[PDB]
């Protein structure tokens, strides 16, 4: 098996437009996910709040839907709680809060797309392991 | 003065590496066991027998490579290259696990070879055959663990796999399934191995710190000559030291050195016996009286009950991936887990 | 009579060549200090906490007030470069004197100069060298005072508003405080000297130590050992080596516990959270999460009957629940605002927890000093992903190992010095074996 | 005739059936205290709340244990690293509930064992021996320090030190594997090589010497009677033994210097056991065994399990089950 | 006058020849990418 | 003392020795190297290549479940990648 | 409990003084060869 374009194809937005990443974008996303996110989100879980994970199906049910590149890029700019009711930039890394989360300072717009793409690809590669936690190690 | 005696003449010539009649068995078999291991750990997968990568070629390191056991579905097949499983195909032989039987069986005849060599050289040089006798413990361990144990089980699949991490998995399997730490035959083995290392260290340290001044150098190694008659350290002073320090000491150099043979050899033999029991699942798993009390009395708790909870965790969390032929599917809700973890 | 593998023992009575070994080796220490700093600098990325980057030297420099501002943010990397370059440059000078005295200089010194030459058995001369070095050491501890009080201050993690560099204007001199630490128990809630938690006490302690070392130094230049000391000790080079190995061992073990428990002179901003800190931060984190969802964390009973979030310590203080009950002696700047007189204050917990505290707890919980030898971060069952081992784990383990071996070296060289001084280090004389002139035990 | 000097003469006398010495003046009372308290507690101590969760564990014989399951149980996690002498308890009842005896025994024992090592130095000096037997003993001594004191200091609680019992020991070593992956740690691997090798070389050396004993006896008597205590002549023939072992392997892999040989015997296990004590001592600060969990993945990114991932499944089952009531939050951080 | 080809010669080369070859195969492996 | 073979320290400080072995040692190293770089090692031993542990939309192990049909089973799995 | 505490302080002090004073009472000289 291999990293075919089919797997690198993920939704761009809620309107079911798609976008096909490069193997390059995906490895860059993975690298950037380990840099800025995995201390909390290793394997697609959330160490500081295990009830919310990065499984596509969970993101799909977030308000603003987050199972797409746009939702996730926006999330990395202006994160909200899962129902969209409050902004959590002050306790969650984001470009909006890069004064207090300095790893976010040097992230470009293209980097955000790669991170979002990584998050959306990985459960296609890993299945239940992505966000499933230690049961699946 | 016929051919047999001439060949004897030649096999027993004094050379850098002695050959002997035993060499005919030993050297082929040792070299093949060892080449099979190096070959398999460098190039051969365990994908079809175990669902595991296991060679340098696949991305493993020295701790995780292994020559892994055949699939459970092979039973105790000898898995000869020309046998009905591989049907002479070398590649499929490798993929079905044929290198495991190859190494195990050539390894066993090499071990015989090696002990015959200790007998052969002992006889030519004119000494008593105790080194050979002692090596019976390594042989007992090897056959009981790599041969007798999987023969009582369902297949070679549950033998140890030849690899560093693979042997670690075998340690943990035996804890979780057999409660082998509770087995008094393992406990006597532990005492013999740890008793051996103690005796090794304490005997070396004693000789080196009761040396006779036999030279003038600060390096005391020069002041020994292998053909001197005289003892090179004081048994009298050594005996006094230990008598005053520990209560009792050795006083007989012969008993001392026999006991150093006796202690680790006996311990290894004892552990071999308990593994023979585990071949049959004849475990020292439980204490009945403890279980009766705990079943009736939920405030009763010992380190013994605490360890079985750990065993039960080991079994359920490792069995699906460690025994893939069984198709265990444990939904999340059935996994034993304490709070939070 | 020594073999090649004991070949430096050939130097015991070659004071010139032995001076060269000591000074060449002094140059390697300084070389490493310099080279390593520049290596860390060339790798340093200021957007990343120091402790996500494998730094052990830059944290020592920043702790001293150089390079950093409020919150431990790095503002200026030039001070680090300077410290590296100067150490690097200085090691060539020690290198130079080292190999000159080891290869070319006079191999013995006592014919060339009665001041620099010494005999190990010369007790007056030995205490004089000891005295000089005691003064040097006292000067050095006063340089730390000078920095704190007259040349910019020190980093103070406890400073209000996230920590900052602070000039120390009232160093503690009260000896009931300073020597009070020496007499605290090393057990939990006490911590002997590892519990020093404020820079006033740190600086004042160094005024005392500097004055004591200078006074001690002058004392040893002017005196020779009293007869009771003359009869207590072995007076030989190897014996003095053995004394100092023991002292290095003691100090290595203390340094181990310092970097593991102390978050004042090893701020968690640079070194990462301590083990107790990280574990306290986990309970804090989930107290916050759960209270935000509506949980009444004070009244929530856990599985055992003890509080799920909050319980009492054995002396009554309100503390975090779960296994971290064991770490309730922990104190840190992010946590102290919640402490009232009876321990954690339930009304501050409900009303006054700040976003920066929530951030800090989350950060410290996810950077606990747990990791594998190949630097996979987190518990031992964690998958690969995070490349992190805490600097505190690195600094604790390394110095435990070194302290252990220096204790072995102490016993090695001490027992040998005793034996060599009595004349039986090379073995038992066959013609005068002491046990053969003793009566049998039974 | 001076009283102090007479007492000094008796303390350090080489005529006492057991050497006392200055190290013995501390070792004798501390070891007697630790022994007397250990025996009493093993037989009769009531259950101890080791993990601080008011879930007491029964360690003693009279409360339903046998020799294998019995233990003096470590002190309560509620105590942590706090000093808990008898006089800090409101009563013996309290002190027993909370695990006080464990502290008394291990502190007294570690002190007495430390002095045991010094006593080994001291008598060597009074007898005019070389001094380094005690250095050999520092290997087992460092190992007991590691599991009774160092590992507790790093994890923050004497409740995670090694129980003083047979099944308690196994509990400690299973939980250590789940929390540190000790088997994948190279210092434990050197310890196994130190202990395996020590047993190997013990047997080797014993068998080579036994093999080359010089006929001094008949077949009706134990050969051990061919050696008389304090005879000057060696009792075996090292050249015949070197000539056998050099041929079993090859010549230059065999010792004919008996001094080098016995030094090798001393140094191999001692050094291996130094390392494994250092392993426990450094896993005390959570620098754990190699982690190759999911280190092999395929061209797509599928995880390709290895024997290390199988180890990890076993480690997980230990992790999730141990101290099953004691964790409220998702990471076992200590 | 020493011989060149001996039983020793064979023991040595019986191990050294495959070792170097195996070291070459294993060094190539460090450059395999997934 | 000796059994009449030429001492090793004489052999490896000798010029003829290194004349032969500066060729034989690198050649062997390069041979083993080519064994892997050509892919031949994979095909000889049957070791999966990184792209052939699974098929694209498969996550089952291709585990041998039969003793006497086992060779046929492996071949079946291998076809399911082609 | 205080009677106990004080008793133990005294016992321990007594033994530690024996130890310190014993090793200060010319211990290098208590060997069988060169006494000084
Ligand atoms: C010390 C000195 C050391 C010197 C040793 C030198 C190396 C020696 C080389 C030894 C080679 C031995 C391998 C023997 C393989 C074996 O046993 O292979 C096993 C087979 C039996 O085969 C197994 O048989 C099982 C039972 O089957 C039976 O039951 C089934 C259940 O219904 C079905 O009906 C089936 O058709 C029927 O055959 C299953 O089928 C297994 O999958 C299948 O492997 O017996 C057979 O080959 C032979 C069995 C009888 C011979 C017993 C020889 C002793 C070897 C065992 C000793 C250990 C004792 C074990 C108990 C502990
Ligand atoms: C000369 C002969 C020597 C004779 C000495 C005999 C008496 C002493 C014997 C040693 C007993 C030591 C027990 C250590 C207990 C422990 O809690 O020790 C750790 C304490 C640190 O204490 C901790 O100190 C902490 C201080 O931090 C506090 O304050 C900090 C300030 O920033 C932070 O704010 C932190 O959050 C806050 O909690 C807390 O008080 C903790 O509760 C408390 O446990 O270390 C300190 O005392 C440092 C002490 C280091 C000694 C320990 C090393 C022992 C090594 C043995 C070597 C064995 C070798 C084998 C040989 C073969
Ligand atoms: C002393 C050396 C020695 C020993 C003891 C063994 C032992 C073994 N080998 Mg190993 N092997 C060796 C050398 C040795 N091998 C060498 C040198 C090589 C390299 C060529 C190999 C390569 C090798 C492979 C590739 C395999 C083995 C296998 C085996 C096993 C099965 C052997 C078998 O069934 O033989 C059957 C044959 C005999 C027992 C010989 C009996 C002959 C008798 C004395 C005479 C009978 C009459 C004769 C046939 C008349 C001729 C008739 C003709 C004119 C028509 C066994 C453990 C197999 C294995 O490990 O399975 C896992 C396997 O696949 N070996
Ligand atoms: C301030 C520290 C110090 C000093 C100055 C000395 C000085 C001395 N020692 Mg002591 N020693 C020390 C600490 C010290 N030691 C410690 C901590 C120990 C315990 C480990 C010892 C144990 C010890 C023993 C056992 C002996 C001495 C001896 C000696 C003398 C000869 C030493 C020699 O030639 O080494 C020469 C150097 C070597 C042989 C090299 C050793 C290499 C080490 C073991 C490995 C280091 C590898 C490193 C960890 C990483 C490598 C990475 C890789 C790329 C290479 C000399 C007076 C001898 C003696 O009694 O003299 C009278 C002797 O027999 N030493
Ligand atoms: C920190 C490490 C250290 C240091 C500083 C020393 C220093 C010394 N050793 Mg020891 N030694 C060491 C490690 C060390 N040793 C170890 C690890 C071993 C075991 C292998 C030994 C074994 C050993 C033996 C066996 C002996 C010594 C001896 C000596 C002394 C004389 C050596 C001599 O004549 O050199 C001669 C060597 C040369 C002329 C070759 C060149 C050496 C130079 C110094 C290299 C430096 C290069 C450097 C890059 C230049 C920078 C210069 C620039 C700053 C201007 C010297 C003081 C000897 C002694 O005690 O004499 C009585 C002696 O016999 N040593
Ligand atoms: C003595 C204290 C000490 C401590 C605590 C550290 C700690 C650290 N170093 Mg530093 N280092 C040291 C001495 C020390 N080093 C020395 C003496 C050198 C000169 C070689 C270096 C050169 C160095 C480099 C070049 C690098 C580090 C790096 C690191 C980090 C990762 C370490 C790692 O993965 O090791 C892996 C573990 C081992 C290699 C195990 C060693 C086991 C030894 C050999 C056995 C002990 C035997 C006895 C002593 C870590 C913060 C890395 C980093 O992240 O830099 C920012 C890095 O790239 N160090
Ligand atoms: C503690 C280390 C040490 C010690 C004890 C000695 C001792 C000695 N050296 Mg050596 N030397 C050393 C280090 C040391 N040196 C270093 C580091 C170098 C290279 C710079 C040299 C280079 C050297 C040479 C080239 C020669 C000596 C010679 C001598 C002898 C006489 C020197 C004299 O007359 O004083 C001279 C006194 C002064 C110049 C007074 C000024 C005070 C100093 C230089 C400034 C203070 C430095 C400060 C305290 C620390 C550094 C600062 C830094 C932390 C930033 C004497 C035995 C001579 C010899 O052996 O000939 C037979 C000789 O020719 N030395
Ligand atoms: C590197 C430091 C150093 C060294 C090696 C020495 C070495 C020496 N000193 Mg000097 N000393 C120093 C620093 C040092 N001194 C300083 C800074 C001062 C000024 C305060 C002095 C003041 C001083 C005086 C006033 C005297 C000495 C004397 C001596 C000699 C006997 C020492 C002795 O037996 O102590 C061993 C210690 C004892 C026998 C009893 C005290 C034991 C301590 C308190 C127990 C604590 C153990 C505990 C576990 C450690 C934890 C900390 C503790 C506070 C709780 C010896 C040559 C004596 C001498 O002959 O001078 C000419 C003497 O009378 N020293
Ligand atoms: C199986 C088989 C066979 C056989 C084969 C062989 C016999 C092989 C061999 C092979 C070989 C024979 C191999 C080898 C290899 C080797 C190697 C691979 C090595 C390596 C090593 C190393 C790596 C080391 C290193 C080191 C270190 C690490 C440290 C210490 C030091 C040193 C340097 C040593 C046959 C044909 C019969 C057929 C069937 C199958
Ligand atoms: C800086 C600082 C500080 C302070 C400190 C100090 C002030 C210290 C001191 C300390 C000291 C003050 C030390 C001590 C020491 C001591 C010791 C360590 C001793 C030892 C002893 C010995 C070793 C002895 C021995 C002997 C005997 C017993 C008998 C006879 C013989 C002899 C002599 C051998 C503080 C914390 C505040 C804070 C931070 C900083
Ligand atoms: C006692 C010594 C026994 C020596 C055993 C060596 C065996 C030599 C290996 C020969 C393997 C050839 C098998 C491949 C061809 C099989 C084809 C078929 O099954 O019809
Ligand atoms: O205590 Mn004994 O054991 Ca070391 O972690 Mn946390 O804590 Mn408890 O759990 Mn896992
Ligand atoms: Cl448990
Ligand atoms: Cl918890
Ligand atoms: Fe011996």
């Amino acid at each position: 098996a291999e990293l075919t374009p089919e797997v690198l194809t993920v939704p761009l937005n809620s309107e079911g437009k798609t976008i096909t990443l490069t193997e390059k974008q995906y490895l860059e996303g993975k690298r950037l996910f380990q840099y800025a996110c995995a201390s909390c989100h290793v394997g697609g879980i959330t160490k500081t709040n295990p009830s919310l994970d990065l499984r596509t199906e969970t993101l799909a049910l977030a308000t603003p839907p987050r199972d797409n590149i746009e939702g996730l890029v926006d999330y990395m700019k202006n994160p909200t709680t899962y129902d969209g009711e409050q902004e959590i930039a002050e306790v969650h890394p984001s470009l909006r809060s890069a004064d207090i989360f300095p790893k976010m300072r040097n992230l470009t717009e293209k980097d955000l797309v790669a991170i979002a793409g990584h998050i959306l690809v990985e459960p296609k590669i890993l299945g239940d392991k992505w966000g499933g936690g230690k049961v699946y190690y | 003065r016929g051919w047999f005696d001439i060949l004897d003449d030649w096999l027993k010539r004094d050379r850098f590496v002695f050959v002997g009649w035993s060499g005919i068995l030993l050297f082929p078999c040792a070299y093949l066991a060892l080449g099979g291991w190096l070959t398999g750990t460098t190039f051969v997968t365990s994908w079809y027998t175990h669902g595991l990568a296991s060679s340098y070629l696949e991305g493993c390191n020295f701790l995780t490579v292994a020559v892994s056991t055949p699939a459970n579905s092979m039973g105790h097949s000898l898995l000869l290259l020309w046998g009905p499983e591989a049907q002479g195909d070398f590649t499929r032989w490798c993929q079905l696990g044929g290198l495991w039987t190859f190494i195990a069986l050539h390894g066993a005849f090499g071990l015989i070879g090696f002990m015959l060599r200790q007998f052969e050289i002992a006889r030519l040089v004119g000494v008593r055959p105790y080194n050979a006798i002692a090596f019976s413990a390594p042989i007992a361990v090897f056959v009981s663990v790599f041969l007798i144990y999987p023969l009582g089980q369902s297949s070679w699949f549950f033998a140890p796999s030849f690899g560093v991490a693979a042997i670690f998995r075998f340690l943990l399997f035996f804890q979780g399934f057999h409660n082998w730490t509770l087995n008094p035959f393992h406990m006597m083995g532990v005492a013999g191995v740890l008793g051996g290392a103690l005796l090794c260290a304490i005997h070396g340290a004693t000789v080196e710190n009761t040396l006779f001044q036999d030279g003038e150098g600060a390096s005391t190694f020069r002041a020994f000559n292998p053909t001197q008659a005289e003892e090179t350290y004081s048994m009298v002073t050594a005996n006094r030291f230990w008598s005053q320090i520990f209560g009792i000491a050795f006083s007989n150099k012969r008993w001392l050195h026999f006991f150093m043979l006796f202690v680790p050899v006996t311990g290894l033999w004892m552990s071999a016996i308990g593994v023979v029991g585990l071949a049959l699942n004849l475990r020292s798993y439980d204490f009945i009286s403890q279980e009766i009390r705990a079943a009736e009395d939920p405030e009763f708790e010992t380190f013994y009950t605490k360890n079985l909870l750990l065993n039960e965790g080991i079994r359920a969390w490792m069995a699906p991936q460690d025994q893939p032929h069984e198709n265990f599917v444990f939904p999340e809700e059935v996994l034993p887990r304490g709070n939070a973890l | 009579g020594f073999a090649w593998w004991a070949g430096n023992a050939r130097l015991i009575n070659l004071s010139g060549k032995l001076l060269g070994a000591h000074v060449a080796h002094a140059g390697l220490i300084v070389f490493w200090a310099g080279a390593m700093t520049l290596f860390e600098l060339a790798h340093f990325i200021p957007e990343k906490p120091m402790y996500e980057q494998g730094l052990i030297l830059i944290p020592h420099i920043a702790t001293l007030g150089w390079g950093v501002g409020p919150g431990g943010e790095v503002v200026d990397t030039f001070p680090f470069f300077v410290v590296g370059v100067v150490h690097l440059i200085s090691s060539a000078v020690l290198g130079f004197g080292g190999v000159y005295h080891a290869i070319r200089g006079p191999e013995t010194l006592e014919e060339y100069s009665s001041f620099f030459g010494y005999d190990w058995k010369d007790k007056n001369k030995m205490t004089t060298i000891l005295g000089f070095h005691l003064i040097v050491l006292g000067i050095g501890a006063l340089l730390l005072v000078a920095k704190a009080m007259f040349f910019g201050g020190l980093y103070d993690t406890w400073a209000p508003g996230g920590g900052d560099v602070r000039v120390i204007t009232n160093p503690t001199l009260d000896p009931r405080v300073i020597f009070g630490y020496l007499l605290k128990s090393p057990f939990g809630g006490e911590g002997w000297i590892v519990s020093v938690n404020n820079l006033e006490d740190v600086v004042g302690g160094h005024i005392w130590i500097g004055l004591i070392c200078i006074a001690g130094g002058i004392w040893h230049i002017l005196t020779t050992p009293f007869g009771w000391a003359r009869r207590a000790f072995i007076w030989s080079g190897e014996a003095y080596l053995s004394y100092s190995l023991g002292a290095l061992s003691m100090m290595g073990f203390i340094a181990t516990c310092f970097v593991w428990f102390n978050n004042t002179v090893y701020p968690s901003e640079f070194y990462g959270p301590t083990g107790p800190e990280a574990s306290q931060a986990q309970a804090m984190t989930f107290l916050i999460r759960d209270q935000k969802l509506g949980a009444n964390v004070g009244s929530a009973q856990g599985p055992t009957g003890l509080g799920k979030y909050l319980m009492r310590s054995p002396t009554g203080e309100i503390i975090f629940g779960g296994e971290t009950m064991r770490f309730w002696d922990f104190r840190g700047p992010w946590l102290e605002p919640l402490r009232g007189p009876n321990g954690l204050d339930l009304n501050k917990i409900k009303n006054d927890i700040q976003p920066w505290q929530e951030r800090r707890a989350a950060e410290y919980m996810t950077h606990a000093p747990l990791g594998s030898l190949n630097s996979v971060g987190g518990v031992a069952t964690e998958i690969n992903s995070v490349n992190f081992v805490s600097p505190r784990s690195w600094l604790a383990t390394s110095h435990f190992v070194l302290a252990f071996f220096f204790l072995v070296g102490h016993l090695w060289h001490a027992g040998r010095a005793r034996a060599a001084a009595a004349g039986f280090e090379k073995g038992i004389d066959r013609e005068s074996e002491p046990v053969l002139s003793m009566p049998s035990l039974d | 005739a001076n009283l102090w000097e007479r007492f000094c003469n008796w303390v350090t006398s080489t005529d006492n059936r057991l050497y006392v010495g200055w190290f013995g003046v501390i070792m004798i009372p501390t070891l007697l205290a630790a022994t007397i308290c250990f025996v009493i507690a093993f037989i009769a101590a009531p259950p101890v709340d080791i993990d601080g969760i008011r879930e007491p564990v029964s360690g003693s014989l009279l409360y339903g244990n046998n020799i294998i399951t019995g233990a003096v149980v470590p002190s309560s996690n509620a105590i942590g690293l706090h000093f808990y002498p008898i006089w800090e308890a409101a009563s013996l009842d309290e002190w027993l509930y909370n695990g006080g005896p464990y502290q008394l025994i291990i502190f007294h024992f570690l002190l007495g064992a430390s002095c045991y090592m010094g006593r080994q130095w001291e008598l060597s000096y009074r007898l005019g021996m070389r001094p380094w037997i005690c250095v050999a003993y520092s290997a087992p001594l460092a190992s007991a320090f590691a599991v009774f004191l160092i590992y507790p200091i790093g994890q923050g609680s004497f409740s995670d030190g090694m129980p003083l019992g047979i099944s308690g020991t196994f509990n400690f070593m299973i939980v250590f594997q789940a929390e540190h992956n000790i088997l994948m740690h190279p210092f434990h691997q050197l310890g196994v090589a130190g202990v395996f090798g020590g047993a190997l070389f013990c047997a080797m050396h014993g068998s080579l010497v036994t093999s080359s004993l010089i006929r001094e006896t008949t077949e009706t008597e134990s050969a051990n009677y061919g050696y008389k205590f304090g005879q000057e002549e060696e009792t075996y023939n090292i050249v015949a033994a070197h000539g056998y072992f050099g041929r079993l392997i090859f010549q230059y892999a065999s010792f004919n210097n008996s001094r080098s040989l016995h030094f090798f015997l001393a140094a191999w296990p001692v050094v291996g056991v130094w390392f494994t004590a250092l392993g426990i001592s450094t896993m005390a600060f959570n620098l754990n065994g190699f982690n190759f969990n999911h280190s092999v993945i395929d061209a797509k990114g599928n995880v390709i399990n290895t024997w290390a991932d199988i180890i990890n499944r076993a480690n997980l089952g230990m992790e999730v089950m141990h101290e099953r009531n004691a964790h409220n939050f998702p990471l076992d951080l200590a | 006058s020493y011989p060149i080809f001996t039983v020793r010669w064979v023991a040595v080369h019986t191990l050294a020849v495959p070792t170097i070859f195996f070291l070459g195969a294993i060094a190539a492996m460090q450059f395999i990418q997934r | 003392g000796t059994t009449g073979e030429r001492p090793f320290s004489d052999i490896i400080t000798s010029v003829r020795y290194w004349v032969i072995h500066s060729i034989t040692i690198p050649a062997l190293f390069i041979a083993g190297w080519l064994f892997v770089s050509t892919g031949l090692a994979y095909d000889v031993f049957g070791t999966p290549r990184p792209d052939s542990y699974y098929a694209q939309e498969q996550r089952s192990i291709p585990l041998v479940t039969d003793r006497f049909e086992a060779k046929q089973q492996v071949e079946t799995f291998l076809e399911q990648l082609k | 409990m205080e009677t106990l505490k004080i008793t133990v302080y005294i016992v321990v002090t007594f033994f530690v003084l024996l130890f310190v004073f014993g090793f200060l009472s010319g211990d290098p000289a208590r060997n069988p060869k060169r006494k000084d």
